């Protein structure tokens, strides 16, 4: 009954998008030579393992065939569809047409590499003695070679394929210029019908399962055969082809027992993730549901917690309804198959010199001035105050880890306090370097903050394990922490800090949890007086409500406190007030710098290690005691706060290594340290005014 | 030329490289590792062991690193190690015996002919703990830096199964092959034939030791992101009992996986395999 699978047919045509796809691959020079012929090259080098297709490079040679007049036949329109299809086929033309290898099999290699090597050896004897015996037997290749073909059994391609293949879209700029493909939708934007395309989401990945492996195909041993059994594994689970299919034991009365290989069968690298919603793409009232995320092979750690990016992948139905009874039938479930990934704050840990970043450095560089151009180019949409924004540059950059090589270890970071009054801003600057920070977070006094500063501990959804979930001084690391309403926060909570600001690691004895854990982190505080505003009749000790222990773990802390003034207050009524009239910044003659760039420059800054001068050495340490022994012999009435400690002239240290390091420069001068030393005075001569 | 299917290893080549190195090495490391008296350098350890009755082989695999000859084999065991283990159990002995017969002797030949020896490799590269373990690391040679938790009871494994005949006064046994009992229907058949009688007994049969243990693992550098790791770890005979809660460890083995049954009714298998450690050395 053909009336059932009732024939229909589309426009498409696959067996000539084929025909296609064996020319583009060869075909393309607008970017060694045909260079995915050189790029496979590289496999028959096996020196890389993943190839990454670009839309890019197929609109272009498409323009190549339609200006001279020669079909396009679109794959664009049909690859945004259905590419479950295609990255299944446009590999397979990859098999037939890639280079021989060069460096020959050795041992100093990847263990997969000979195993495929060796059946893909081995299907070619398989030919060479078929044909042999065929024309040894009483009597044209075309003829003949396809007798070999069809009466041997061979190992699939796929199961010889060496490699991974993704895709990646074409941006914006590729679809105007030449006049879709790729709006970054929202979670919520997805609409459900757009199952089969390839699709771009942005939003928070919140969490992540472990890599582990799942197997695609597995392989079985019988040995009455000797021939293998592979079956693949498609579903969630699978049952065990225990009865041997072999063609050699089916037409035989012995149906001998076979055994699976755990090397022979063909994982890949699975790992899966939440994106939520994007906050300030909810709509009104709504809330940031969420989305499962699949991921297969070489892409698998490109996803890391508490960061954003554009997601780019094929979006896919999977088999679950809910529990049977509520049910209305043939429901799905969906995921979507990530292919390639770019993060919208960027990992330090990259960051090579290639032709487009270090101009954008060195342009940056040339115009002088360029601690003081960042400082002002750090939240420029707020009045002055130079010197506490100056100094979160510092923050950023760090200093230097310090490794004693016997087993201890200082802190190389930088934590700060923002101590003031109100209306002098504090959760804007805060939220501004949250935003320049790549991992920074952003926190508040009170609710969660106990566990939300600490390890949870959880039954992992995807996979029948504990796992720890790290709170915000573990879910930033290598990263800023930012605390708000500071003083509003709980012994429990500081107890937390108090630890992780002395050092990098955060220990826990409760229940199930006995770990040492890696903080890494740079607090950065905001804080208000006992009375909101400071009293000048309160000594800073008393002023201050928070214990000097403590408050020695801050390096500088900032007294920015206001005072009413008859000029001062009309520059600033005229920055807010030119600022909303519009949102651009005042017409100095100055540009406040993107600040992308300025990532780049801080991760550049980052990599620089820089030595002290014994000419600074011997200053720091007089500049220390004078100042430590004034701290103490006078300073301990009135207006005078706290203690010079051994703490602070590592302060100084730190500080002084981040300004080298912003210079670029592979040394510390005795010019710098006249400059840290400013900054540690200079937070708290505002108390005078 | 013979070869191991799926493998780069020649059997009697290996053979040779192996007791070529054994016959002579001297601390060659610190002439050639790096910027760093002795002789004989195992064989004092091997002569040393005979007497002793202690059958473990602890060997410093960066010997073979930086040796002139058997740089063709540290990737080998590196990746290829429950095969190459099973060749160095032969060759030692093979080697024990070419010390008795170029000695005048007592009687150490009517043991070690029958006894068994082994190798525990621990000195290799350091690695990223579970965290960079990805699957074509699957089936190596792979160390840990870390410490102990919980370790499980000892688990009763089977080594020989025992049948036991409803009938007619005839047992059977059958050693266990890769992970089967292969039952016989036929109640072996020349001595009479019912054709599904026959038992299997529990307390006749040969079991292993075996006992799991949970490692929190540390490693040298860890990503910034991570959070401690519980991977679960599994010992045989010989190591149980080796190391317990508190114990600051390297440990070494071979990185495996498994499958998990989805419930105690049937045999659906999950297909996002599980992952451990088969214990082969503990410093
Ligand atoms: N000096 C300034 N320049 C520009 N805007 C300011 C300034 N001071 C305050 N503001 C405005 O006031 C708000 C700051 O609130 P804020 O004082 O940070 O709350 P808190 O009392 O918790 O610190 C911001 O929205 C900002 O726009
Ligand atoms: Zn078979
Ligand atoms: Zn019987």
């Amino acid at each position: 009954m053909s009336a059932a699978l009732p024939s229909i047919q589309l426009p498409v045509d696959y067996n000539n998008l084929f025909n296609e796809i064996t020319d583009f691959l060869v075909t393309f020079k607008q970017d060694k030579g045909p260079k995915y012929m050189a790029m496979l090259q590289k496999v028959a080098n096996r020196e890389l393992n993943s190839v990454i297709i670009d839309l890019d490079d197929i609109l272009q040679y498409q323009n190549e065939k339609f200006l001279q007049g020669t079909q396009a036949d679109d794959l664009v329109s049909a690859i945004q569809q259905n590419a479950n299809h295609f990255t299944e086929l446009f590999c397979r033309a990859i098999d037939n047409n890639m280079p021989l290898p060069t460096k020959e099999i050795d041992y100093k290699d990847d263990v997969l590499d000979v195993i495929l090597n060796q059946r893909r050896l081995r299907n070619e004897r398989m030919l060479s003695d078929r044909t042999n015996e065929i024309r040894s037997e009483n009597l044209m290749n075309d003829a003949l070679r396809e007798v070999v073909e069809d009466e041997t059994e061979l190992f699939p391609p796929n199961l010889t394929r060496r490699y991974f293949l993704y895709f990646k879209p074409l941006s914006q700029n590729c679809a105007r210029r030449y006049r879709i493909s790729s709006k970054p939708l929202s979670v919520r934007q997805i609409k459900g019908d757009f199952l089969g395309q390839l699709i771009t989401v942005r939003g928070i990945i919140t969490r992540v399962s472990d890599v582990k492996p799942a197997v695609e195909v597995i392989a079985y041993t019988c040995d009455q055969c000797g021939y293998e059994v592979f079956q693949e594994v498609n579903s969630r689970t699978f049952t065990p082809l225990s009865e041997c299919t072999s063609e050699e034991c089916s037409q035989n009365q012995t149906k001998g027992q076979l055994f699976m290989s755990t090397r022979a069968s063909k994982f890949s690298a699975f790992q899966e993730c939440k994106i939520q919603e994007l906050s300030q793409q909810v709509p009104v009232g709504h809330i940031p549901r969420s989305l499962n995320i699949h991921v297969n092979g070489t892409l698998v750690r490109s996803l890391s917690p508490g960061d954003i990016v554009d997601v780019t992948g094929i979006f896919l139905p999977a088999p679950y309804t809910g529990f049977k009874a509520l049910k209305a039938g043939l429901l799905t479930e969906t995921y979507l198959e990530a292919q390639f990934v770019r993060q919208h704050k960027k990992k330090f840990a990259s960051f090579s010199l290639t032709s487009d970043v270090e101009e954008r450095v060195m342009e940056l560089i040339t115009s002088g001035d360029v601690y003081n151009r960042l400082a002002k180019s750090i939240a420029p949409e707020i009045y002055g105050n130079l010197d506490v924004k100056k100094a979160l540059l510092l923050l950023l950059v760090g200093g230097v880890d310090k490794r004693v090589g016997d087993g201890m270890k200082i802190r190389g970071d930088i934590n700060v306090c923002l101590m003031g009054d109100p209306g002098v801003a504090k959760s804007q600057l805060l939220k501004a370097i949250c935003k320049i920070s790549p991992r920074g977070v952003y926190t508040t006094g009170k609710g969660s903050s106990g566990v939300g500063l600490t390890a949870a501990v959880m039954k992992d959804p995807v996979t029948d394990e504990m796992i720890l979930e790290g709170g915000a001084l573990v879910l930033a690391d290598n990263g800023i922490c930012c605390i708000d309403e500071f003083d509003k926060m709980d012994e429990s909570d500081r107890t937390a800090i108090h630890e992780v600001m002395e050092q990098q690691t955060i220990s826990i004895s409760k229940a199930g949890i006995n770990t040492t854990l890696n903080a890494r982190t740079s607090i950065l505080a905001a804080a208000n007086p006992l009375y909101g505003r400071y009293n000048p009749r309160l000594s800073p000790l008393d002023n201050i409500n928070l214990p000097a222990a403590l408050l020695s773990r801050f390096d500088i802390l900032f007294l920015m406190l206001d005072i009413p003034s008859r000029d001062d207050d009309e520059k600033l009524a005229e920055h807010v007030t030119y600022v909303h009239m519009h949102n651009k910044q005042p017409d100095l003659d100055f540009t406040p710098v993107e600040p992308s760039k300025m990532r780049e420059y801080i991760a550049y800054a980052k990599t620089k290690r820089p030595v002290m001068s014994e000419a600074v050495n011997d200053y720091v340490v007089q500049a220390y005691i004078r100042l430590r022994q004034d701290s103490k012999r006078e300073m301990d009435s009135k207006f005078s706060f706290g203690q010079a400690t051994p703490r602070t002239l590592l302060g100084i240290i730190r500080l002084s290594q981040a300004l080298a390091k912003l210079r670029l420069a592979d040394m510390v001068d005795i010019d710098d340290v006249e400059e840290a030393l400013r900054l540690v005075r200079v937070s708290k001569e505002s108390l005078y005014q | 030329l013979r070869i191991i299917w799926g493998t780069n290893v020649s059997i009697q080549e290996c053979t040779t490289n192996f007791r070529n190195f054994l016959m002579s090495f001297k601390y060659k490391f610190r002439k050639i590792l790096d910027e760093r008296d002795e002789e004989l350098y195992y064989i004092k350890q091997l002569n040393e062991m005979r007497e002793l009755g202690t059958s473990n082989l602890n060997l410093d695999a960066r010997n073979l690193l930086a040796y002139k000859q058997t740089e063709d084999l540290y990737h080998q065991l590196l990746n290829y190690p429950q095969e190459v283990i099973s060749i160095m159990d032969q060759t030692i002995k093979d080697c024990m015996v070419s010390l008795i017969v170029d000695n005048n002797l007592d009687y150490d030949l009517d043991e070690i002919e029958t006894k068994f020896y082994k190798v525990r490799p621990y000195n290799v590269g350091s690695c990223k703990g579970m965290r960079e373990l990805n699957p074509n690391d699957i089936d190596k040679l792979i160390n840990l830096k870390g410490l102990v938790l919980r370790s499980t009871p000892v688990i009763p494994d089977m080594k020989v199964a025992f049948f036991k005949c409803n009938v007619c006064d005839h047992t059977m046994a059958v050693e266990i092959d890769r992970g089967v009992i292969q039952e016989p229907a036929r109640c072996e058949r020349i001595d009479c034939n019912e054709p599904n009688s026959m038992s299997l007994i529990h307390n006749r049969c040969s079991f292993a030791d075996k006992q799991v243990i949970k490692l929190q693992e540390t490693p040298d550098f860890v990503p910034d992101g991570q959070t401690p790791h519980s991977i679960s770890l599994c010992v045989y005979d010989e190591l149980v009992d080796s190391c317990r809660a508190g114990d600051r460890i390297e440990v070494t083995g071979t990185f495996r996986s498994i499958p998990i049954r989805a419930n105690s009714r049937q045999r659906v298998l999950k297909s996002l395999y599980k992952t451990y450690v088969d214990v082969v050395h503990v410093k």
